[PDB]
């Protein structure tokens, strides 16, 4: 019986026929010639259910095709793969800011939730999208700003 | 005592570099040290491994 | 003769038949050659040792990476034996006929 | 060739010269005397790129000097380390609230 250790792959597909949040990847020995795997599970920092939330309780961010991931094998068996995380590298990363002063969460449409730690300017929290709706908590000045291109309703 | 055996020369290796974002590939090679026995052994083992 | 002319028998067929004269029973074996030694000591004319065995011996010299998605043992055996240059007779008949996902 | 298994370390630097989000750590066998590693990758719950977001899409929270982390090795090779996650311990955490409500 063989023993396996973690590898790198690329996410290929997303449309799970059984509706369980599984993905398809392509390994590095399939790169020149093409090919893909079966459906495998993705692990999360939080997952479960409750009485008020029947399904999908926790952190649900399923990978997009083209992503570079790390694949692990449970019990050492190469027939039991699963995805452990995603990686930033040369093709998709701009790194950290000066003194590491920005922490963000973004989706593919452009939605953003951002924290800025620079106390010498640009210090606060922002929640916005690309169309122009902003909610900004300003810590240097102790202000709150709400901006909408068209209408604000209370 | 001189011996010969059957071996496979159809092999390749690969590597992915994320710091440079490049995929490297290398296939087989060319002989540089051979005898008359080496040539007969490799000619006999050629059809066994076509993949 | 020349050792490199003897070395041209690599991979050839070998037959072994044993017969019991009193009863008439038989035993037959067919195989292939995989190693050859040419030896000599004290200035004699030498001798040869032929080594080999069943054709599955020549299926043990090629480590690789691969995978099969959603097939049974019947199809996987045929695919593996079709990518080798060794000629063999096969009886493909397993008992587990279901599909194996990975 | 040796085989390596995960182990703990401490973060010492964030300032990557190639601007790719890498960090430098200090292992437990470098504690008494001193030393550091080279730059290593950190894995994320979400990381990619998009057509509207050219770079830095996903969950971007890069560790800070003094953090306790777990280090894994790719293919078992001790020359291929990467950071898998951070740890809470005695000098770090006040734990969970009553009934885990926060």
């Amino acid at each position: 019986m063989p023993v396996a250790y973690p590898e790198m792959a690329r996410v290929v597909s997303n449309d799970d026929p059984k509706n369980q949040g599984r993905v398809k990847v392509q390994f590095m020995w399939q790169e020149v010639d093409g090919g893909e795997s079966y459906w495998m599970r993705v692990q999360s920092p939080d997952a479960g259910k409750s009485e008020q939330v029947a399904k999908n309780r926790g952190f649900v961010f399923i990978p997009e095709p083209g992503d570079l991931v790390m694949v692990g094998f449970e019990q050492g068996n190469p027939d039991r793969p699963y995805v452990t995380g995603s990686l930033f590298y040369k093709a998709n990363s701009e790194g950290a800011a000066t003194d590491n002063t920005v922490k963000s969460m973004r989706t593919r449409s452009g939605h953003t939730l951002e924290f800025k730690d620079d106390e010498g300017g640009d210090w606060g929290i922002t929640l916005r999208d690309i169309n122009g709706n902003v909610i900004h908590l300003n810590s240097k000045d102790k202000n709150i700003d709400i901006t909408a291109p068209e209408t604000i309703t209370l | 005592s001189i011996n010969a055996t059957i071996r496979s020369l159809n092999h390749s290796t690969y590597e992915f570099d994320p710091v440079n974002d490049k995929f490297y590939y290398d296939y087989s090679g060319t002989p540089k040290g051979a005898t008359l026995g080496s040539r007969s052994a490799e000619k006999c083992s050629e059809p066994i491994f076509p993949t | 003769i020349g050792p490199d002319v003897i070395f041209k028998q690599l991979g050839e067929k070998v037959s072994i038949i044993m017969t019991h004269h009193e009863s008439g029973e038989k035993t037959e074996f067919h195989g292939l050659i995989s190693d050859i030694h040419v030896e000599g000591f004290d200035g004699n004319q030498g001798f040869v040792i032929l080594e080999g065995g069943s054709p599955t011996i020549l299926l043990d010299r090629d480590p690789a990476m691969d995978c099969y998605v959603e097939q049974n043992l019947n199809t996987i055996v045929s695919d593996i034996l079709d990518k080798s240059g060794v000629k063999m007779n096969v009886t493909n008949n397993p008992k587990h006929t279901d599909i194996i996902p990975y």
